[PDB]
């Protein structure tokens, strides 16, 4: 009467048929049956990865013993399913837990040979004293069956400090399933989230829910990490046959804000806040139409989803962990194509290189590209003052539409052997242990940045070892066993050998300061062309319209004239130091004298300043 | 009823208004909000760095309940809070916690699952046994306790994770921090509340200074709450202002009752040598208190005319507040020159000239870069001055980057100064930089480092820099024209309101 | 031996059919194992200093499993002590931990890799081996195989197994590639420079067949379903 008060019975639970089906695992459950079906020691336990499926066997086995698969000596047997979390709970006092553990134990044996106890997560049964330790007697005659299932890891860091207790165990090692006997499992158990959400799941999402997260979600095991994308499209088409679907129940509450926050700042009473409000009005205005016409086209539709698709498990998977994973919705496929020109934006010249990073991305996206192996991994070197830098900080600005998402490291300060540890961790044992790798820890986590490696010819040539392996496959494992995944980032590695040289004496540094087997894994090596007279121009109205930017938080934009445009053009271009003289050469025409103007009056703010060529400088 | 004990309710908070509003944030709710909902190991945990919104995103979600703007499958639901410290206040005997625990979970479980669990910084729960935060595994995997939580970033890999048999049940939901645009959004919402705290009016320019402010100098935090600590100090300070009388008055009556009071006893002293400190004395004395009734009568001028036009017919905060604000936070000044600056900075290289004679080129090259910073003109992402300047001996090159390092200062030894002589062997650029996690000297960080994340405004002077190893030039590479280095901890310091100074002796007389 | 040529592909390609997936061996990177309290990590942590409950890292995936194929990638690279650990699992069979227990590596298939030397047909190369590590480390191993540089007639067959990884890369979108043995024989003839083995070959392939249809099937045109084939102009492949 004690194993109902601190017990269930599986089997009377799956005769009700309140378990899941468990098709597949035949080898596991026949193991299982005949460990159970020996003479003495006949106790098996279940052991594996986290999530690979260790209950869901012992559910199985209680399924086929109620159907009647089993062999003789195993008919109605009655499973039970041990909770000692129970038995120690009001137990205050001296010997009340192990009286209820020996009643129970007792209960139990009373019983010929029907009971068989399971107790999962048995590795807690190490303690629970203040006990726990007056079961191997009754274990070492074969009168206490004992089913059970730890993880890899709680079995070796508690049980097998007990060795006594390891040796009454029977192993049964559970391995992870393959993609095609996950979706077997799947295209089982898709009825049962059928019936609870009212929703249709189709077998070309089943076999894509199974051949993707097996691809980018790599932190978990795999007849489950498939069940989720599933049953999230499934919550998500539901709550879309709701009252209204997504990408206008976007538009609609960004419409209201927007109203909410032109109501109010109108009456504003300031003169520097009138033209906030005259961009506000007009964002609005340009959401309002695409409401609009998403509204109307909504209508023809409806006049004119059910189940979830292909590209549902996909819009999962890029919702989770960054990536993107979908198949190109439109708006992508223009500033794809725009891409090219696009980034001319902010990079003059340089066409090559601006070709060769676009064909990396409209690539990989397309899905033509390498599964293991990094999106493009190339290395673009040459003079100094080119753009090799503002091309890797451009590349990052519009694929995140932020700059700092960038991940930035220097190789400046890795000059010696030993600071390899500073971006993989420290092994076990050490002072800095618990925070990690640097660049390993920054990318295991939103596993979707882009690299930079800067003045990686700085670096000690033991530094290099380590990005061995990082290109051509994508993988390095910090001081904690945790293999990372590169796969899908975009790396890149700036220097500046040679620049005294067309191509042959940089080719030649290159060859005489990287090893072949590492310049074989690269992709194109971009060489930069220098800056011409001509094209410089187009990087003087930048600088300018920079400038204008970064002053205009008091209304100070400048009517640059068209002989000052030139003048600014024709010096401050050296053919050896790039473009940085401009800069300073802005700040020393227009800068420093705009700067005695200000501060002593006669500048005051809201006012609008014309530059003039004089002979030889600049007037204002 | 062991909920009522062990938990507080936070809809029954929500519905009160007892809540701060939630503004944006769309896809995040949406995710957790179909997370929430599905068939089996149905509970997300809200993961990202601190300050982000983790918790804001729940009582927004709260908010969103109460309204009624949920799908069908959440209509009144309540939210509950557990409290764990409360579970574990009082369990001396061996079997008390545990069974608090369980009838916890039983009365949660006892409901036909209209009640959504919410555990925030669910780290938290690994230990709390002595073994407990462990058998809540049956019922997570199935799905009966859907469980709302929100921890940091690398709280859940120190605790969580090395547990991976229990962060399978968990969906993790990365919470990025906002950008510039949508922190003005969120204050422009959430302003007036501030607004009625403290009995003062928030100018909207006020709000967009703070957000595009707080972003390019506070760079040791993240941006949804650098900016309302802004808001918040200037309106305290304006509200205090409002109060009793104003400030650069109240400190100039402070000072003239020390001055006063130090006077009243300086003077009976039998001595030679102090009645000489007692003629300076008196004089600053008089001196402050001049100043004093100039303040004072000016004070009245305005007020007098402010009443005279209302009768007829400084009272909230703005962008120069929170400037003032963001000021005395970090020492850096960013203010608008306010009339007693500019006269200095205009007779500049006639005070350099005090201490340096001649060196005309150098001296005005100097103070012509103080000037395009002071004056809001400057690159905003580099340092405010880097240049190198050498001669022969004996010529003053050492002493103006002591001269410049005194005014700007007050003081003489708030410089950060390290001498390169002493760098000739490549190995010793870890003394500025640090140790790599895994050696002795590591729980030290830098020396450069460390000195100026402490302070981030003074010069900085490289001594004879031909005479190190030419391997710490490539290491400074990259301290010019961005102003940022990393250490052995990895946190990344700004050289970006600084003014790099190296000196050298090449040449030396070559024409 | 020389870059490119086969060595990692050959240690996967035996698990690949010793166990129906090349995820089944230890592969560990000895890159990485340039320091020398670095050898902590593939053994463990002594009894309870930091991380004693994680184990080591070697003798763990094989105390549970033993039976892997071990693979230790840049042997060259590490350092002069994992040798000296190294060497307990030969002649030996055993290798014990700082845990304080013995694995045996006695149904095992020990896999080395380097690159030491890449300049001499077998004089200079094995003088390197010789110079670096030690001859009762040598002695105990088996064969110390050479690998041989890629020829144009063994050539035709990796394009024509690069071609079918492409082809069933294509899959899911259902797409399908027609290479006329112009294409198929161009695509070997360029792309053999006899120094970089044959990884320029699926640069080559990426440059002229995949920039193309990535820049072709997402501008229309090229819906997914139908076959495209592949032929030869005066320099490029037109599709
Ligand atoms: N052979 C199978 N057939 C059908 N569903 C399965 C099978 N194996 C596992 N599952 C399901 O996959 C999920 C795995 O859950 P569990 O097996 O309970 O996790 P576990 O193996 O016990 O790992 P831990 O350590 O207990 S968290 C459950 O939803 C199971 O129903
Ligand atoms: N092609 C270009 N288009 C636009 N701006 C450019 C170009 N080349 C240089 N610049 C500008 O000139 C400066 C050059 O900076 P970087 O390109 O980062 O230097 P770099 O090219 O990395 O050369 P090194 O070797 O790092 S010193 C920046 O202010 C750029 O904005
Ligand atoms: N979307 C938002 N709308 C309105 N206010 C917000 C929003 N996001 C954050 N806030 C406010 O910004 C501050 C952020 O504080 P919290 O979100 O409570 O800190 P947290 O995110 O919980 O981080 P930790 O790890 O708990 S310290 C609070 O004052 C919030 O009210
Ligand atoms: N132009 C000057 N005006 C005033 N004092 C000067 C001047 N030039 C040198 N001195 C004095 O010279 C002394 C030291 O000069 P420093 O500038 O420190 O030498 P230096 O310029 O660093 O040359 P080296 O190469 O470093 S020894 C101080 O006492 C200064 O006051
Ligand atoms: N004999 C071969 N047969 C088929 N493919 C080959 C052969 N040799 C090289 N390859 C291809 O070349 C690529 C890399 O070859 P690997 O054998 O991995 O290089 P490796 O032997 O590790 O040489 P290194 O110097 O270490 S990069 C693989 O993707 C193979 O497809």
């Amino acid at each position: 009467q004690a194993l109902q008060k601190y017990s269930t019975d599986l089997t009377a639970r799956a005769r009700e048929g309140k378990l899941d089906p468990v098709i597949g695992r035949d080898n596991e459950i026949r193991r299982v049956v005949q460990v159970l079906s020996r003479r003495t020691k006949n106790n098996p336990v279940l052991i594996g990865e986290p999530g690979v499926g260790k209950t869901a066997i012992v559910e199985g086995l209680a399924q086929r013993i109620v159907a009647g698969d089993v062999p003789e000596s195993l008919r109605d047997k009655t499973i039970v399913a041990l909770d000692l979390g129970s038995m120690v709970a009001g137990s205050k006092y001296r010997g009340e837990f192990e009286e209820r553990l020996k009643a129970v134990l007792d209960d139990i044996k009373n019983s010929a040979g029907q009971i068989i106890t399971f107790i999962d997560e048995l590795h807690t049964i190490v303690g629970a004293g203040a006990a726990g330790n007056m079961i191997k007697p009754m274990l070492a005659r074969g009168e206490l069956r004992l089913v059970g299932a730890t993880t890899l890891d709680e079995y070796r860091k508690h049980i097998e400090k007990d060795a006594a207790l390891e040796r009454r165990f029977q192993q049964v090692y559970v391995g992870e399933p393959s993609v095609e006997d996950t979706i077997g499992i799947l295209r089982g158990l898709k009825d049962r989230y059928e019936v609870h959400h009212g929703v249709r799941i189709t077998d070309s999402a089943l076999v894509a829910a199974a051949t993707l997260s097996d691809r980018y979600i790599t932190a978990r095991f795999l007849p489950d990490k498939a069940i989720d994308l599933v049953d999230e499209a499934a919550s998500r088409l539901r709550m879309e046959i709701d009252s209204r679907p997504v990408e206008i129940d976007e538009v609609e509450r960004l419409v209201r804000r927007l109203e909410i926050e032109e109501m109010a700042l109108s009456k504003e009473e300031d003169e520097a806040s009138a033209e906030r409000l005259a961009k506000l009005r007009s964002e609005l205005a340009d959401q309002k139409e695409k409401l609009a016409e998403l509204t109307t086209r909504w209508q023809n539709e409806k006049n004119a989803k059910e189940e979830v698709g292909p590209d549902d498990i996909a819009d999962v998977v890029s919702a989770w962990t960054g990536i993107p994973a979908g198949r190109l919705l439109e708006g992508e496929t223009a500033k794809l194509l725009r891409m090219e020109d696009e980034l001319g934006k902010r990079v003059i010249g340089q066409k090559a290189a601006v070709t060769a990073v676009s064909d990396a991305v409209r690539r990989s996206r397309a899905g033509v590209s390498d599964p293991n192996r990094p999106t493009g991994a190339f290395m673009f070197l040459g003079p100094t003052g080119v753009g090799k830098t503002e091309l890797a900080k451009a590349l990052a600005d519009f694929l995140f539409d932020d700059e700092r998402a960038m991940v930035r490291i220097d190789m400046s300060e890795y000059g010696e052997k030993h600071t390899v540890a500073r971006l993989i961790g420290a092994p076990p044992g050490y002072v800095g242990y618990e925070a990690g790798g640097q660049l390993t820890e920054a990318v295991r986590r939103r596993p979707y940045t882009v690299v930079l490696f800067d003045e990686i010819e700085k670096a000690h040539p033991d530094v290099f070892d380590v990005l061995l392996q990082v290109l051509d496959e994508g993988r390095l494992t910090d001081g904690h066993g945790r293999t990372v995944d590169f796969r899908n980032t975009i790396l890149i590695l700036t220097s500046n050998l040679g620049s005294g040289g067309s191509a042959e004496q940089v080719l030649a540094a290159v060859r005489a300061t990287f090893k072949p087997e590492f310049i074989n894994r690269l992709d194109d090596v971009l060489i930069f062309e220098g800056l011409n007279p001509e094209e410089l121009v187009r990087i003087v109205d930048i600088q300018l319209a920079q400038l204008g930017k970064r002053l205009a938080q008091r209304r100070l934009q400048l009517q640059v004239s068209l002989p000052a445009k030139r003048w600014l053009a024709q010096r401050g271009f050296d053919p050896v130091y790039g473009a940085r003289p401009l800069r300073r050469l802005v700040q020393q025409a227009i800068g420093d004298q705009l700067a005695k103007m200000l501060l002593a009056g006669q500048v005051h703010d809201g006012d609008t300043v014309p530059v003039n060529v004089s002979p030889d400088a600049d007037s204002l | 009823q062991a909920l009522q004990k062990y938990s507080t309710d936070l809809t029954a908070r929500a519905r009160e208004g007892k809540l701060d509003p939630v503004i944006g944030r769309d896809n995040e709710i949406r995710r957790v909000v179909q997370v929430l909902s599905r068939r089996t190991k149905n509970n997300p945990v809200l993961i990202g760095e601190p300050g982000v919104g983790k918790t804001a995103i729940v009582e927004g979600l709260a908010q969103r309940i109460v309204a009624g703007d949920v799908p069908e499958s959440l209509r009144d639901k309540t939210i509950v809070a557990l409290d764990l410290g409360s579970m574990v206040a009082g369990s001396k005997y061996r079997g008390e916690f545990e069974e608090r625990l369980k009838a916890v979970l039983d009365d949660i479980k006892n409901s036909a699952g209209q009640i959504i669990t919410f555990i925030d910084e669910l780290h938290t729960i690994v230990g709390a046994g002595a073994d407990a935060g462990n058998m809540i595994k049956p019922m997570l995997a199935r799905g009966e306790l859907r469980l709302v939580g929100a921890t940091t970033l690398d709280e859940y890999r120190k605790h969580i994770e090395k547990d991976a048999a229990l962060e399978r049940r968990f969906q993790q939901v990365y919470v990025g921090e906002p950008s510039v645009e949508d922190t003005i959004g969120i204050l422009r919402g959430l302003k007036d509340r501030y607004e009625v705290h403290h009995g003062v009016r928030i100018t909207d320019s006020a709000l967009v200074a703070a957000a595009t402010l707080s972003d390019r100098y506070i760079t040791a935090r993240f941006l949804p709450d650098k900016a309302i600590d802004l808001v918040d100090e200037a309106a305290s300070r304006l509200r205090m202002e409002i109060d009793s009388r104003p400030v650069e008055i109240d400190e100039v009556e402070r000072l003239v009752r020390r001055l006063e009071i130090e006077e009243m006893a300086l003077s009976k002293e039998e001595d030679e040598a102090s009645a000489e400190r007692l003629a300076k004395l008196r004089s600053e004395l008089a001196d402050q208190k001049e100043k004093l009734a100039e303040l004072t009568t000016r004070w009245q001028n305005e007020k007098n005319a402010i009443e005279i036009v209302r009768d007829l017919k400084k009272e909230e905060v703005g962008p120069d507040d929170i400037a003032d604000v963001v000021s005395a936070w970090t020492g850096i000044p960013a203010g608008r020159l306010l009339e007693g600056e500019t006269a200095k900075l205009l007779r500049m290289e006639d005070e350099l000239g005090k201490r340096v004679i001649g060196q005309k080129a150098a001296v005005t090259a100097v103070s012509d870069a103080v000037r395009r910073s002071r004056a809001g003109v400057s690159d905003p992402n580099r340092p405010t001055g880097a240049f190198m300047f050498l001669g022969p001996t004996g010529v003053g090159k050492t002493e103006l980057a002591k001269a410049l390092a005194d005014f700007l200062f007050d003081d003489e030894r708030a410089m950060v100064r390290i001498d390169m002589s002493e760098y000739g062997e490549k190995h010793t650029v870890a003394r500025l930089i640090g140790a790599p996690p895994g050696y002795v000297g590591y729980e030290a960080g830098g020396q450069l480092t460390e000195a100026v994340r402490r302070r981030p405004y003074t010069v900085v002077l490289f001594d004879e820099i031909e005479k190190a190893h030419p391997d710490v030039f490539d290491v400074l590479l990259q301290v010019l024209d961005e102003g940022r280095l990393t250490d052995g901890h990895g946190r990344t310091v700004d050289f970006r309101n600084t003014i790099l100074i190296l000196t050298s002796n090449l040449g030396s007389g070559g024409s």
